[PDB]
C-alpha cells in the first residue's frame, strides 16, 4: 500500500499522509497550496 | 512649457459616504470625494473645507486618481473625526486644527464603517477586505485583526469590550471576544447578505437582501456554549428593495425607543417600540379574540408566537423623497417630534422633520424644512463652456442649467432646461443657448434670468452638438436628423436660414475661428469638412474605427484634431487632409479635446477620467493630470488659455490653472541561554532550599529544542561533530530536564534519542574520563526514563501488529 | 440544504470552541463527524499530550467505542495514512490499540473493506516495530559509558 490521491474531490491527501479537507482549511493555507501544485505543474 | 495645477474644486455638496450630524439647527458633515466638507443645514452655506494636501497637478502628486471617502465619523467626546478612502487608508482628523492628525494604513480596501470608542482611546474599523482592526490612538498602532468572516462587513456593534457583534456580506452574524481575539458562535442572519445591523439593550436588529427583517434577543451572561443570539419573530418590511442602514433613536422623556431601515429605494422606514405594558395590554384583546373565534388553546399559543414580532415592534411611518437616498441620520429626537436628515445620491441634502403624537404621526407625511441644492447640480454637467470674459462658466445638465462664477464658485442665476447635450455661450456672455434631447432649441439671457424664446420644432431629432461663428451672426446645428440646419440671429430672435441634407447624424459640429472652414462629425466615421461661406465639400478624413465625438481647429487653423470612441486621437492636416500622426492617448474613448488658444498644444480628457496635456509638434504628453474619480464629461479652455476647467460624472467641477548564524552556534548559543536559565531557576529553587526568552515566549527547553528541529538532519550530524565537550556537558543536561516532562520526550522522542547517542559516540572516550558524580546520576535518570519511554511505545507497536495479525487471520478462515 | 447549511455551521463553530477549551472528547465527535482530518489529528495529538503527563483517556476511550461502523472505516483509513508516515505513526498505534480494547473483534471483521485496511496496516506496523527495537539496543550506549564511568 502507497498513500495515493484523495478519494473525496473536496479533500487533499499528500504522500506524506496528511489528508487536507478544503472546508477547514484557511484562504491563505488554499492560496499557497493552490500556487504549490502550480510549480508542480509547470514543470510536469 | 508651463505646468497645468488645479486652482480648486466645486460643484459637489454631497459625495458617496454616510452623513455625520452634529448639533449646536444641527451642522453636517458631507464628504466631498477626497475631501471632506462642513455645511450647516439652516444656512445653506459651507462653514469650511477640509483637503488633505497634495494639491492635484503637482509634480510631487501621485499620478493614480486619490481615493474616495466612503466613511465619516465625528467623536463628540474628543471633537475629532476620522476619514475613510477608498484605498483603506484611516486619517485621523482634528475639526479644530483643520488638519489631519494621524495616519492609519491596515485595509487594502476601501472602510465599510469606523466607530470610536467612547473613551475614545481606540477605534475599530470594518472594511471589504472583511478584515476588522482596532487601533489604538495613542498607540497610533493596530492591537489585533479578525479574519474569520469571508466577505466585507456591512456593520459591526461593540458597546462593551468584552463582546463584539459582526454583521457581514456572507450573512453570518459572529459574537466576538475581544479578549480572546476570536469569535465564539456564529449563526447565519439571513440566506442574503446582511446589510444592516443595530442593536438596542437586548434586541438586535438586521435586514437582508430579502425585505423580511430579522429580531434577535441577546443575552451575553447566558454561558450555554450556544444560543447567544437568538432570533425571536421575523417581520417583512414593507419596501422591497434592501436596507442599507439601520440606527435608533430613543426620546428621554418618555424612553420611546424608535429605529429606521434605510432602504436603497428611495422609501425609507421608520418603526416604533412598543412599551412593555401596551404590549401585554394588547396581547390580552388578541387572546380573547381568539377565544371568541374558538380557537384551541395550543392553537391560541400557535398564534402569539406568529405575530410575536408585531408584538414586540409597531411600524410608525414612512419616509419618500424626490431621488434615492444613499445615507440618513437621526438628528433630533423628542416626544412631541423627531428630525431625520438624509443625503441622497443627487448631491442634494435634505431635512426632514416628523411631529407624532401617542402613538402615531399627527403629521399625515414627513416635511422638509431644509434642503440643500444651491450649488450642487442633479443631474451630471452634460457641456460646459467659458464665457469671452471667462469670468461666468455654465454647467448644462439634464432639468437644470447653473452658471457659475470662477472667483464665487457658486451660482449666479440658474435656470429650468431639458435634458441638454450641447451648451454655448452667445458673444459678450449676455445669454446662453442650449440644445435638448427633444430637439427643442433652448435660448437663456443671463441678465433676465429667463428664457427669451424656444423654437420646439426648429429641430425634430436631438441637437446633439452646436456651434456658433466668431460674430455670432449664424449659427450652425448638428444633430440626429442628418441635416445640418443654419441659423441667423435677427433682433434677439433666432431664425432658420438653410438646411444641408447629410447622409448621417451629425455627432459634433466645428467652426473655424477664421469661420473659413466647417467641420462635421458623422457617424459613418467620415469627417466632412466644408467651406462655410461657400457650402461646399473640400476634404474628407477617414480610418477611426468608431465615429469622432469631438473635431477641433487651430488658431492658425491649418490643424484639424479629431477624437473618436475608437481611443486613438489623430491629426489631420487641413491643406490636404492628410494624417500627420495618430496617437493612443486615453485607454477608453476620448470624449472632448480641444486647442490650448494660440498654440499648438491640445487637451484631451476621456471616460478614463484623465486630462492630458499633448503637444502636436512633439506628439508626446507633456503632462498627465488625473483628479477625477468618475469620468470626465467636457473640457472647456478659457480665452486666454490660462485655465481649462473640467466637468466629470462625480457632480464635481475642477479647474485646472496654468501656473546569518551558520549551523552550529545556532545549536551552541540557544544550548547556552537555555542552560544558564536553568541553573538559573535550579539556583534559586536551591535559594529558597533572559529578556529575550520572555519575548520568544517559550521555555528554555522547548526554545533550543525548538533549534535543533529547525537545524536540518543532513548538517545535524556535523552541528553535533563541532560541538565542544563543554558543551556537551551542557547537551546533556538539556536532556535530562527534557527528561523530567514526559509529554515533551514523547512528541520528539526518536530525534532525542539520535541527538545524545551519537554525541556520546563522538566523546565517549572524555566521557569516561570525566570524574563527576552528579554527571553519572544525570546519565542514570536520562537512561532510565528514556527506556520506559522506548519501551512503552514498543509495547505498543508489538501488540498492535499481533492483534490485527489475529484479526486477516480469523477472517481467512471465515472466506476460505 | 439551509437547513443542512445552518447545522454544518454550527458544527464548526462548536469544533473550534471544543479545540481552544481542550475539551477532545466533544472536538473528537464533531471532528468525526464534520470529517475534519487536521482537526482529527490534533485533537488526537494533543490528547495524546496529555495523557503522557487507558489509552487516551476515560471520556474520550467511551467516545471511540460508541463509534458505529461507518465512523470506524473512516477513522482507519486515516490510521492507515498516519501510520505510513513515521513521525506521526504513533498517534495511529494509539488508536488503533483503542479499537482493539474498546470492540467486538469478531465485529469489526465483518465490516466490508476492513481486511484491506487492515492489510495496509501490518506492513508498516512491523517495519516501526522493526524501528525503535533497534533504538533500545542501540540505547544500552548508556549502560556501557556507565560501567566505564565506574571502573
Amino acid at each position: 500500500y502507497n498513500v495515493g490521491k484523495a478519494e473525496k474531490d473536496g479533500e487533499i491527501r499528500l504522500k506524506n499522509g496528511v489528508a487536507m479537507s478544503k472546508e477547514e482549511l484557511t484562504r491563505e493555507d488554499k492560496n499557497r497550496l493552490r500556487r504549490a501544485l502550480k510549480r508542480k505543474r509547470s514543470k510536469a | 512649457y508651463q505646468r497645468f495645477e488645479q486652482a480648486a474644486a466645486f460643484g459637489v455638496i454631497a459625495s458617496n459616504a454616510n452623513c455625520v450630524w452634529i448639533p449646536a439647527p444641527g451642522q453636517l458633515i458631507t464628504s466631498a470625494l477626497e475631501d471632506v466638507n462642513i455645511w450647516d443645514i439652516k444656512t445653506g452655506d459651507l462653514v469650511s473645507k477640509l483637503s488633505d494636501g497634495l494639491p492635484p497637478g503637482a509634480s510631487d502628486a501621485r499620478g493614480a486618481k486619490p481615493a474616495e471617502c466612503t466613511y465619516l465619523e465625528a467623536h463628540k467626546d474628543t471633537d475629532l473625526l476620522a476619514v475613510g478612502y477608498a484605498d483603506g487608508v484611516i486619517k485621523v482628523w482634528d475639526l479644530m486644527s483643520k488638519t489631519v492628525l494621524l495616519n492609519f494604513n491596515g485595509h487594502k480596501a476601501a472602510i465599510t464603517l469606523l466607530q470610536f470608542d467612547g473613551t475614545g482611546t481606540r477605534l475599530i474599523s470594518g472594511s471589504k477586505d472583511s478584515n476588522i482592526i482596532v487601533w489604538d490612538l495613542v498607540g497610533e498602532v493596530g492591537l489585533y485583526k479578525l479574519r474569520s468572516h469571508k466577505d466585507s462587513i456591512t456593520g459591526f456593534w461593540c458597546q462593551g469590550e468584552d463582546w463584539l457583534i459582526s454583521t457581514s456580506k456572507d450573512g453570518m452574524i459572529k459574537l466576538w471576544d475581544l479578549k480572546t481575539h476570536q469569535c465564539i458562535e456564529t449563526h447565519i442572519a439571513h440566506t442574503g447578505e446582511c446589510w444592516g445591523l443595530a442593536v438596542k439593550d437586548d434586541l438586535l436588529i438586521t435586514t437582508g437582501t430579502d425585505s423580511q427583517v430579522k429580531i434577535w434577543k441577546l443575552d451575553i451572561e447566558n454561558d450555554k456554549m450556544g444560543g447567544k443570539l437568538t432570533e425571536m419573530g421575523i417581520f417583512e418590511k414593507q419596501s422591497k428593495q434592501r436596507g442599507l442602514k439601520i440606527e435608533f433613536i430613543t426620546n428621554s422623556s418618555d424612553k420611546t425607543s424608535f429605529f429606521y431601515i434605510q432602504n436603497a429605494d428611495k422609501t425609507i422606514e421608520t418603526f416604533r417600540i412598543r412599551k412593555e405594558e401596551e404590549i401585554a395590554r394588547g396581547l390580552k384583546k388578541r387572546e380573547k379574540r381568539l377565544k371568541e373565534k374558538g380557537l384551541t388553546e395550543e392553537e391560541i399559543a400557535k398564534s402569539i408566537k406568529e405575530s410575536y414580532s408585531s408584538f414586540i415592534l409597531h411600524p410608525f411611518q414612512t419616509i419618500r423623497s424626490l431621488y434615492k437616498i444613499k445615507s440618513a441620520s437621526w438628528t433630533t429626537v423628542s416626544s412631541s417630534k423627531l428630525e431625520l436628515v438624509l443625503t441622497t445620491s443627487s448631491n442634494t441634502i435634505e431635512y426632514y422633520s416628523i411631529p407624532y403624537e401617542k402613538r402615531d404621526p399627527t403629521s399625515p407625511a414627513p416635511l422638509k424644512t431644509h434642503t440643500i441644492e444651491l450649488q450642487g447640480q442633479r443631474t451630471d454637467v452634460r457641456s460646459i463652456d467659458i464665457s469671452d470674459d471667462n469670468k461666468l462658466l455654465a454647467t448644462a445638465s439634464n432639468g437644470s442649467l447653473k452658471i457659475w462664477n470662477i472667483k464665487t464658485h457658486k451660482c449666479i442665476r440658474t435656470f429650468e432646461c431639458g435634458y441638454a447635450l450641447t451648451c454655448k455661450f452667445l458673444p459678450g456672455g449676455l445669454l446662453v443657448i442650449l440644445g435638448t434631447r427633444n430637439g427643442e432649441l433652448q435660448l437663456f439671457d443671463l441678465a433676465s434670468s429667463s428664457l427669451l424664446d424656444t423654437i420646439e420644432d426648429a429641430h425634430d431629432a436631438a441637437i446633439w452638438s452646436l456651434d456658433l461663428t466668431s460674430d455670432g451672426k449664424r449659427l450652425v446645428t448638428g444633430s440626429a436628423d442628418k441635416t445640418v440646419k443654419f441659423w441667423d440671429f435677427k433682433v434677439l430672435k433666432l431664425h432658420h436660414d438653410t438646411t444641408l441634407e447629410l447622409t448621417d447624424d451629425i455627432l459634433c459640429v466645428r467652426v473655424s475661428p477664421d469661420d473659413r472652414y466647417l467641420a462635421i462629425s458623422l457617424l459613418d466615421n467620415t469627417v466632412k469638412v466644408f467651406f462655410l461661406d461657400s457650402m461646399k465639400f473640400y476634404l474628407s478624413l477617414y480610418g477611426h474605427k468608431l465615429p469622432v465625438l469631438s473635431i477641433d481647429i487651430s488658431f492658425d487653423s491649418k490643424m484639424i484634431i479629431t477624437s473618436s470612441a475608437d481611443k486613438n486621437i489623430k491629426i489631420w492636416g487641413l491643406d490636404f487632409g492628410d494624417c500627420h500622426k495618430s496617437l493612443f492617448a486615453h485607454q477608453d474613448s476620448i470624449m472632448n479635446v480641444k486647442f490650448l488658444p494660440q498654440s499648438h498644444n491640445f487637451f484631451s480628457c476621456s471616460k478614463d477620467a484623465v486630462v492630458k496635456y499633448w503637444d502636436g509638434e512633439k506628439f508626446e504628453c507633456i503632462q498627465k493630470l488625473y483628479a477625477h474619480q468618475s469620468e470626465v464629461w467636457a473640457l472647456a479652455v478659457a480665452t486666454d488659455g490660462g485655465f481649462v476647467v473640467s466637468s466629470s460624472h462625480d457632480h464635481s467641477i475642477r479647474i485646472w490653472e496654468e501656473t546569518s548564524l551558520k549551523a552550529g552556534e545556532r545549536l551552541m548559543e540557544a544550548l547556552d541561554l537555555g542552560i544558564a536559565e536553568i541553573e538559573g531557576l535550579e539556583a534559586y529553587n536551591r535559594d529558597m532550599k533572559n529578556a529575550v526568552l520572555i519575548a520568544v515566549n517559550k521555555t528554555p527547553e522547548q526554545y533550543i529544542m525548538d533549534t535543533l528541529l529547525r537545524i536540518r538532519m543532513s548538517q545535524l550530524e556535523d552541528a553535533l561533530m563541532v560541538m565542544p565537550f563543554s558543551y556537551v556537558l551542557k547537551f546533556l543536561k538539556f536532556i535530562d530536564t527534557v527528561m523530567q516532562n514526559k509529554t515533551l520526550l514523547h512528541s520528539h522522542l526518536p530525534l532525542i534519542c539520535k541527538n545524545l547517542f551519537f554525541i556520546i559516540k563522538f566523546n565517549h572516550k572524555e566521557l569516561v574520563s570525566q570524574k563527576n558524580e552528579e554527571l553519572k546520576l544525570q546519565i542514570n535518570r536520562v537512561k532510565t526514563e528514556l527506556r520506559s519511554a522506548l519501551k512503552s511505545t514498543e509495547d505498543d507497536l508489538g501488540f498492535n501488529v499481533q492483534g490485527l495479525k489475529f484479526v486477516k487471520q480469523q477472517w481467512n478462515l471465515r472466506h476460505n | 440544504e439551509q437547513e443542512k447549511a445552518k447545522l454544518q455551521v454550527e458544527q464548526e463553530q462548536s469544533l473550534q470552541n471544543y479545540m481552544s477549551k481542550g475539551d477532545w472528547t466533544n472536538a473528537f465527535l464533531l471532528a468525526m463527524t464534520l470529517d475534519h482530518p487536521m482537526r482529527l489529528f490534533n485533537v488526537l495529538k494533543r490528547a495524546l499530550g496529555e495523557s503522557r503527563s487507558v489509552i487516551f483517556n476515560e471520556e474520550l476511550d467511551q467516545a471511540i467505542s460508541i463509534l458505529n461502523d461507518e465512523q470506524l472505516i473512516l477513522l482507519m483509513k486515516r490510521c492507515r495514512d498516519w501510520n505510513t508516515n513515521a513521525k506521526t505513526h504513533t498517534i495511529a498505534q494509539r488508536t488503533i490499540r483503542c479499537i482493539l480494547m474498546h470492540h467486538n473483534i469478531a465485529k469489526l471483521s465483518e465490516i466490508p473493506g476492513m481486511v484491506k485496511i487492515v492489510d495496509a496496516i501490518i506492513p508498516y506496523t512491523q517495519r516501526h516495530f522493526t524501528r525503535v527495537d533497534n533504538l533500545v539496543e542501540q540505547s544500552y550506549i548508556l549502560d556501557y559509558a556507565l560501567v566505564e564511568m565506574d571502573k
